[PDB]
């Protein structure tokens, strides 16, 4: 009897990450892209949905 | 100079050393063996329908 | 070789192990070169 | 001294060993 | 302390290139491809990923 | 005057090779890629070659 | 009784807009040089 | 480096 | 892409034509448990599109430009082994020699 | 003597190479194929063949 697909994935015990970095690396504690000209500098109200 | 036979072959390998194929350096359509008669078409080899 | 005695048609595998050296480069801008052999049984 | 690409711990640059450079993984060896 | 100094960039490129292909074909058995990948003056592709 | 050939038969029927506008370009430069000189002695050698200063195993390139 | 069916017009959208993806970062197209494959037109999401 | 990531 | 020389290469920019044939045969493109001798029950495959896929690092434009201008050299030149690095040579044993 | 020095390659060049139809369209009393041959730097095509 025909059938399609169902894909799903599970992710428990960890949180997921975005590092702060331009090219995300976890080269550091501090960043490349955190202690650059633009974010030092000024102030930087966030929206994020 | 009766020959009638040439139409009973299948595949043709020269191995040097047992270890090139001949022609080799990716010459021909299929540079292992030299392919004198294949049955099933493939991706199209077949000369004089 | 000597093997024990056996049912179906088999065959043997042989591994000559050999080297194998893949030494490339791209001298141009958008020109790729390839320069290899395995230097027992090379071809040639 | 390629000092500015390496991340660096602290003030001195994170510079790694001299088997970091070239491998030698073949089939036994 | 993570440097800045030259390693991610400002200039606005991409990072996962998805190409699409000429030469699709079909066959009893078989099916090819090929790829005019272009990469471009920088952003040298390691070809592992 | 300032223009014209000085010449007798106004329309001729064959005019001469020195009287007619020739096309003299430049000697086209053609860049030898590998001289086979010391290249058929690298596959004698073992090494199949593939792809394609211009090449690493010979250091020399000749042009004509 | 019979009424009509009443019309419509399937036609192309006026200047032929929404037939080319715009400000979908993401799904944009580039004039790109061919050797140097860098953006000369990057998009937002805003700025319609 | 006790910390959570690099 | 397990080919040893395509592995682990470092590409230098340009434009690069990439072609792959696949194999539509069924019977070692999948792998049964028991020995299911297929191609004779009714497996098949279809492919319906085929997409590459790559992953730039972003190096800036004057430090890929002292990599690139440092890797085209002739002594400065990638090179790959084999791992297994060898050649099978396949001889054939017939019933019960 | 059938002579030597350049007249037979050594570099790997593929003899014959099957090329493709990339965008094959129809028409219920036409067809119409849509090749793209190409050549590079060497290999100077015939095209009689």
């Amino acid at each position: 009897v025909p059938s399609l697909t169902q894909k799903k994935f599970l992710c428990d015990r960890t949180m997921w990450r975005i590092p702060f970095s331009s090219n995300f690396m976890s080269m550091g504690a501090l960043t490349d892209l955190g202690q650059n000209m633009l974010y030092a500098n000024s102030a930087h109200a966030l929206d994020m949905t | 100079g009766t020959f009638y036979l040439n139409h009973t072959f299948k595949k043709v390998s020269i191995m040097f050393d047992s270890s090139v194929s001949w022609p080799g350096n990716d010459r021909l359509l299929t540079p292992n063996e030299f392919e004198i008669k294949r049955t099933v078409d493939g991706e199209g080899y077949n000369v004089a329908q | 070789f000597e093997v024990d005695p056996m049912d179906e048609p088999t065959l043997l595998y042989v591994l000559f192990e050999v080297f194998d050296v893949v030494r490339i480069h791209q001298p141009h801008r958008g020109v790729i070169e390839a320069v290899y052999l395995r230097t027992p049984f090379s071809a040639g | 001294n390629f000092a500015s690409l390496a991340p660096r711990h602290g003030s001195r640059p994170f510079m790694g060993t001299w088997n970091e450079i070239g491998t030698s993984q073949l089939n036994g060896g | 302390v993570a440097p800045t100094h030259d390693v991610t960039t400002d200039r606005s490129q991409r990072l996962t290139l998805r190409f699409v292909p000429v030469d699709r074909e079909d066959t009893a058995y078989s099916y090819k491809v090929r790829f005019t990948l272009a990469v471009g003056d920088n952003r040298v592709l390691d070809m592992a990923s | 005057a300032l223009t014209s050939t000085p010449r007798s038969q106004l329309n001729p029927p064959n005019w001469p090779a020195v009287q007619v506008y020739q096309e003299n370009p430049a000697p086209t430069t053609v860049l030898l890629p590998r001289d086979a000189e010391a290249e058929v002695q690298m596959t004698n050698s073992g090494a199949q070659l593939a792809g394609g200063g211009r090449s690493s195993f010979t250091p020399r390139q000749a042009y004509l | 009784q019979a009424a009509p069916n009443r019309p419509n017009y399937i036609g192309f959208r006026d200047n032929f807009i929404g037939l080319m993806y715009y400000n979908s970062t993401g799904n944009m197209g580039v004039l790109a040089g061919q050797a140097s494959q860098l953006n000369a037109v990057v998009d937002l999401q805003d700025r319609n | 480096a006790g910390m959570y990531g690099g | 892409q397990k080919f040893f020389a395509i592995k682990n290469l470092l590409l230098l920019p340009g434009s690069y034509t990439y072609e792959w044939n696949f194999r539509k045969d069924v019977n070692m493109i999948l792998q049964s448990s028991l020995g299911n001798d297929l191609r004779v029950d009714g497996a098949s495959v279809r492919f319906d599109s085929i997409n590459l896929y790559a992953n730039f690092f972003p190096m800036a434009h004057n430090t890929a430009s002292t990599l690139e201008a440092m890797l085209r050299n002739d002594t400065n030149d990638q090179s790959f082994n084999d791992y297994l690095c060898a050649a099978n040579m396949l001889y054939p044993i017939p019933s019960n020699a």
